[PDB]
């Protein structure tokens, strides 16, 4: 017996895509000569860590 | 350690205060002022 059985396949593609993002942040501060501040906009998520 | 004990964790509107004042009542401080609310779109289950 001596033959064969054979085809291909294909596929199509035509993607296409952009993207943008912009962002501007202005914090201000005050403290005084000799002294630390401290300062957050934002939030705290919950992280589970332990010794 | 492990992976029990519950604390607490406080929300709201916080704020502490020292001052300390002069002669010509200038006053130097440590203020701290806080403000927080619960948001559920970052909360877990567990």
């Amino acid at each position: 017996n001596f033959g064969i059985i054979t085809g291909v396949l294909s596929t199509i593609n035509f993607a296409l895509s952009n993207g943008d993002a912009y962002l501007i942040a202005n914090p201000q501060l005050s403290a005084r000569s000799g002294g630390r501040t401290d300062f957050l906009a934002g939030g705290q998520v919950p992280i589970l860590q332990a010794l | 350690a492990a992976g029990q004990n519950v604390t607490y964790k406080d929300y709201g509107i916080k704020l502490e205060f020292e001052p300390r004042v002069d002669d010509d009542n200038n006053v130097s401080m440590r203020v701290l002022a806080d403000v927080s609310d619960i948001d559920p779109a970052t909360s877990v289950s567990l």
